[PDB]
């Protein structure tokens, strides 16, 4: 038994960082929108 | 020639080297993931936060 690698769980880091981006995406266009209506 | 009752009985037995008591390190406790893992979740809460 050795310990766990970067491969092991490899897949979710790529999901946080995947989720970082959306929620930074999701955010900006609401900023986005709001700016223009005003 | 006529050898007298054995004073030391014998045979042929298995020698290997004596293993080591493997006293745990003192930061342990962190074996279970790779020091990859680790770094990366510090990286990963950084980011997140
Ligand atoms: C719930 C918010 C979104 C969470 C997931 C966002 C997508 C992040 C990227 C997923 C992994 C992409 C790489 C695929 C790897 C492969 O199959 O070769
Ligand atoms: C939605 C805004 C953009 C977010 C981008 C986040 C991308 C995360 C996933 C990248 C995977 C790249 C490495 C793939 C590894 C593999 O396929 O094995
Ligand atoms: C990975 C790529 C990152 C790109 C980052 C660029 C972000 C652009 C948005 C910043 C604010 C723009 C405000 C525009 C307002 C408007 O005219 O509606
Ligand atoms: C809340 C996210 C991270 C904070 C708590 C996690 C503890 C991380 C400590 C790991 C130290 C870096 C790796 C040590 C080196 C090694 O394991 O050999
Ligand atoms: C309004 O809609 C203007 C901004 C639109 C684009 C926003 C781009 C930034 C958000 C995505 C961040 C991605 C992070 C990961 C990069 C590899």
């Amino acid at each position: 038994t050795s310990a766990l690698s970067l491969s092991n769980v490899a897949g979710v880091f790529y999901i946080l960082v995947g989720g970082l981006g959306l929620a930074m995406l999701v955010a900006l266009i609401e900023f986005c929108y709001k700016s223009r209506a005003e | 020639i006529d050898f007298s009752k054995p004073f030391m009985s014998l045979g042929i037995s298995i020698m290997i080297k004596k293993p080591q008591k493997s006293k745990p390190g003192v930061f342990s406790f962190l074996d279970p993931l790779a020091y990859e893992i680790w770094m990366c979740i510090v990286f990963a809460y950084i980011g997140v936060s």
